């Protein structure tokens, strides 16, 4: 309704104190499919509802708070500490009564492990991302087996998210070896460490249940479990109005209007760092390998239209990203689209100027019709994305070929092996914006799917990670987003409106924007709890 | 922009 689609300074999780709270549980969440790996570093189990279940298992070396800030999760670690500041030396202390759900101690080694398994140096290792582990030097023992002492051998600002945000830390049994990395989780997660443990999995009720880690050292949680049920995209909000589940995103103005019809039910709204795009396909072969070919086409889709149709009466004054690397009200942020502003006429031009002509029902080149296959997961938001960009394109001579998808293999057996023209999904950052560079835009980044990259954007990724100044950081990084953006790599289209449906009895969850839940803290309230201090 | 998901987040 009134509040813009960018991030700001708050969360929305009706924070009440803890002690306070029922003592017991179970919050009930959905999932969109059970995920096909459960190492959230592989690149087949880089997926973001797994991600955030994960979170309440695993160590994370920091706290984010609303503001993106960062304190010392001392939980996991006594102390973490800038040994020095250039060259790069940070010495994580581990703390001593950490230990993972098998009775082994949280040691340097897991640390070590997590990196030399990430850091590219072995190609054996099928990873989603390095988190800037390629520019370690090395990882040594400190002055016991609880301390390891980082050492880079160039520059990384963002040293913080190798172990938080969106990174979180495995056991060396999960990434000694790339047989473990890539297979060991395939059914199941490895051994934790938080104050929940994944203690069920079961496929046939499509269900997976996290309940209190016994071997948890820190506060005791409030809840007795966090069950998640498998549910695809229409049955959510039903299944939140069923009193099925607890609390589910509300993405779309009738979701909202149905959710906050729903008596028992609040939204909460504070938006994250995440957005909906196209990503191009340019790996040799296809029909977007052709770096013209991918302006034309672009300059055929409208962005804007998209934007408005999906968020109007959901955000206020709704727009598209037009940023790969900062969102709307992260600093930093401006307007890099202008390379292929919307100009359908101009995209004709620039079509017939290729050899794309006018010679059938659409527009042909060399025996060859101009179809994109558009790679989606079949929901009806995605479905009018789609829908919106075939129409403008199909009035360019561009065939826009939908191409609906599902289940739990969307990205391993499609996204992930180039099986698409243009895919639509959604990136999930964190407070830690830099990191995906190296990952999804470089030339050999991790997740560049597409396989799009040029050595000037190599380049300036680079310049961008050896710079310390922040604000330099910034600018060369918006340089990286013109050249993305000049290479047809592909189209944000909207980020986050960060509006969620929570059942009104829950407290400290809701919407956190950029805040990581305390998992220990969230609960219900007792009956006529009705004071809000915050 | 490290983990992925198939819908608009």
């Amino acid at each position: 309704a009134d509040r813009r689609a960018a991030v700001g300074t708050t969360s929305d999780i009706n924070q009440q104190d803890p002690a306070t709270l029922q003592d017991g549980g179970n919050l009930r969440l959905s999932l969109t499919d059970f995920p096909p790996n459960f190492n959230i570093l592989h690149i087949d189990g880089n997926n973001a509802e797994v991600a955030a279940m994960m979170k309440a298992t695993l160590p994370r070396a920091f706290i984010i708070g609303p503001d993106g800030s960062t304190t010392v999760d001392t939980n996991y670690f006594t102390s973490i500490e800038l040994t020095r500041t250039a060259p790069q030396v940070v010495t994580y202390t581990i703390n001593p009564e950490a230990v993972w759900s098998d009775g082994t101690p949280i040691t340097w080694r897991d640390i070590a492990s997590q990196i030399h398994a990430i850091s590219g140096a072995d190609k054996a290792f099928e990873i989603a991302s390095s988190s800037g582990a390629e520019r370690v030097a090395s990882v040594t023992r400190g002055v016991d087996d609880r301390q390891a002492v980082v050492t880079f051998a160039k520059p990384y600002a963002e040293w913080r998210g190798m172990f938080a945000g969106n990174g979180m830390l495995l056991p060396a049994s999960m990434t000694a070896t790339p047989e473990a990395f890539n297979k060991g989780q395939l059914d199941g997660p490895g051994p934790s460490a938080g104050p929940f443990v994944v203690s069920a999995l079961d496929r046939t009720a499509q269900r997976i249940v996290l309940t209190r880690n016994p071997r948890w050292w820190g506060a005791r949680p409030r809840l007795d479990s966090i069950t998640y049920l498998v549910l695809d995209d229409a049955a959510r909000l039903p299944a939140l109005q069923n009193n099925t589940i607890d609390a589910t995103g509300v993405g779309t103005l009738d979701q909202l209007t149905i959710a906050a019809r729903t008596k028992g039910i609040s939204i909460r709204r504070a938006p994250g760092p995440s957005w909906y795009h196209f990503t191009l396909n340019g790996a040799p072969g296809s029909i977007l390998a052709d770096k013209a070919l991918r302006l034309a086409i672009a300059k055929g889709i409208d962005r804007y239209t998209i934007a408005r149709v999906a968020q109007y009466g959901l955000t206020s004054d709704p727009v598209p990203l037009n940023n790969h690397v900062f969102v709307a009200g992260q600093d930093g942020y401006q307007d890099n689209s202008g390379v292929v502003a919307y100009n359908p006429e101009q995209a004709k031009r620039e079509l017939d100027a290729l050899g794309w002509r006018r010679s059938g029902a659409f527009r042909e080149k060399d025996g060859r019709q101009l179809v994109i296959r558009d790679l989606f997961y079949d929901a009806q938001s995605t479905r009018q994305f789609a829908q919106i960009a075939q129409h403008t394109l199909a009035q360019i001579g561009v065939k826009l070929e939908l191409q609906a998808k599902s289940g739990s293999g969307f990205f391993s057996d499609y996204v992930n092996v180039g099986a698409f023209d243009i895919a639509q999904f959604g990136w999930v950052g964190d407070a830690f914006p830099l990191s995906s560079l190296t990952q999804i835009y470089a030339s050999d980044g991790e997740s560049n799917f597409g396989k799009i990259g040029s050595p000037q954007i190599d380049a300036a990724i680079e310049r961008t990670l050896a710079e310390l100044d922040p604000g330099k950081a910034r600018a060369l990084a918006n340089q990286v987003d013109e050249l993305i953006w000049a290479e047809g790599f592909s189209l944000p289209l909207t980020q986050s409106p960060g509006t969620v449906a929570v059942r009104s009895t829950l407290a400290n969850f809701g919407a956190t924007g950029l805040a990581d839940l305390d998992y220990t803290a969230i609960g219900f309230m007792r009956r006529h709890h009705h004071h809000h201090h915050h | 922009a490290s983990p992925f998901s198939p819908d608009p987040p």
